[PDB]
């Protein structure tokens, strides 16, 4: 479970710094 | 197609043992030749399918990002950050556009039960959601109105017909909230999506079994996190 | 070939935009297509030609222990088994083969410093032991000795004209002393290899800068490794 | 370093496993 959520957060995290 | 010759049972099994070897390309190849058999799709084929095309988009998103990252940043550069980046964005066009296609041809017709069709709808927002991504302009408009209505569709139907812990209708919300923020333009919408989808499945992990309680506490805590990444 | 129409300089250029991205695939493309516009290659060149054709066939190799191990695990299974490990096997010949012919027109006729030749030798014998890994009987044995006989031109090579921490040598001795104790059955050989050539490399990095002593003592690690697992 | 030392090992275990 902690590296799926590990993979989500990066993939989401990304849009963020992105802008 | 190049599967046409497969047995749809062998396809299956392949598709397993290519997932066994991190061997997405071909677990999609053998699950598109599957679809093309022209059967409905059982649950676990259902995710057999979304397992490889997510994988396959995943890596290409994940190049995309690469690429466009440092296009973005250029001393002349010449042309070839743009080709290349072209490349793997038509690639990644290609492969949506594949994957939109067997949905509509013909699984979502024939997607009768909630646990398929909400399925499928929400593949159809994911794929339209990829290709959102790469768009630019009037052409963007579009795709994105094509996201919505898929995943609206699957969110009416998962609402009335699934129990709000259903791990399908929970991943349903889940990818229609981050289309709000992502694609949309709409971070309310998307945290409200997000913490009222949180709430109702709490409320309704008492009816739960370990093993269910397990699968929809996970998709609960990517809810959460998300809701920490945006607030 | 489809690269045939590009420049090489945007070649390289998409080669290094590829690595970035972990497209090893393009990466070996676009690799092929300079290596065919007939031109020697720098040591940068040399090494984006190794990374990605290593990590292509790393890949390969990886998928096709995971499906040897089912199969020889393999309840009357059906073909499919047999049948997908026979086409990841089939992918994994055509890419040393392609590696192997890209040496062989023209790369090693005319590498003459021997960084190069030295480099291109061990590639050759890297292509002809992954060869190896999947044959069986005869054909195995004429592809060992073709591995074996390119390693040790290399070692012959290397022996005379670099240093004992050079790091290409050092890779090549790593690698010809995997060849023993994986292909040849000779771990004693293996070991004798690896131990000779991290005496013989400790006894030089006095010679070295900072820089070249971290290159050549991580290849030492690697060999220290190799024969703690051995030993 | 650490690493490529643990993708090395990994590769050269598998073999002494597989026999
Ligand atoms: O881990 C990610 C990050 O994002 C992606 C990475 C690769 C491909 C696609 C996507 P996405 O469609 O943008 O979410 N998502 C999946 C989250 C999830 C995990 C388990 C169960 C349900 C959902
Ligand atoms: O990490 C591995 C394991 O093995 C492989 C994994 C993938 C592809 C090829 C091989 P190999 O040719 O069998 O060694 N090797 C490379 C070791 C190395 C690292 C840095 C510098 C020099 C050598
Ligand atoms: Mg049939
Ligand atoms: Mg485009
Ligand atoms: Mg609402
Ligand atoms: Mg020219
Ligand atoms: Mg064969
Ligand atoms: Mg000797």
């Amino acid at each position: 479970r902690d590296k799926i959520r590990l993979n989500n957060a990066i993939w989401r995290a990304w849009y963020i710094q992105y802008v | 197609g190049a599967m046409g010759s497969m047995e749809r049972a062998s396809l299956i099994q392949k598709a397993k043992l290519a997932e066994q070897a991190e061997r997405y390309e071909d677990m999609a190849a053998f699950m598109k030749g599957a679809v093309e058999k022209g059967e409905e799709l059982s649950c676990e084929e259902r995710n057999l399918l979304s397992v490889a095309y997510k994988n396959v988009v995943g890596g290409q998103r994940a190049a995309w990002r690469v690429l466009s990252s440092i296009e973005q940043k250029s001393e002349e550069k010449g042309p070839e950050v743009r080709e290349y980046r072209e490349k793997v964005e038509t690639e990644l066009q290609g492969v949506c556009d594949t994957v939109l296609g067997l949905l509509d041809s013909h699984l979502i017709k024939e997607a009768g039960d909630a646990e398929s069709r909400v399925f499928y709808l929400k593949m159809k927002g994911d794929y339209y959601r990829y290709l959102a991504e790469v768009a630019t302009g009037d052409d963007k408009k579009r795709i994105i109105d094509s996201a919505r209505s898929a995943y609206q569709e699957a969110m009416d139907i998962s609402k009335k017909e699934m129990p709000p812990t259903n791990p399908i209708r929970l991943g349903l919300a889940l990818n229609f909230s981050v289309f709000h923020y992502e694609i949309a333009n709409s971070p309310e919408e998307a945290i409200s999506l997000a913490k009222t989808t949180f709430d109702e499945a709490m409320a309704d992990l008492h009816t739960l079994s370990e093993d269910s309680y397990k699968d929809s506490t996970l998709i609960m805590q990517l809810l959460r996190d998300n809701l920490t990444l945006w607030t």
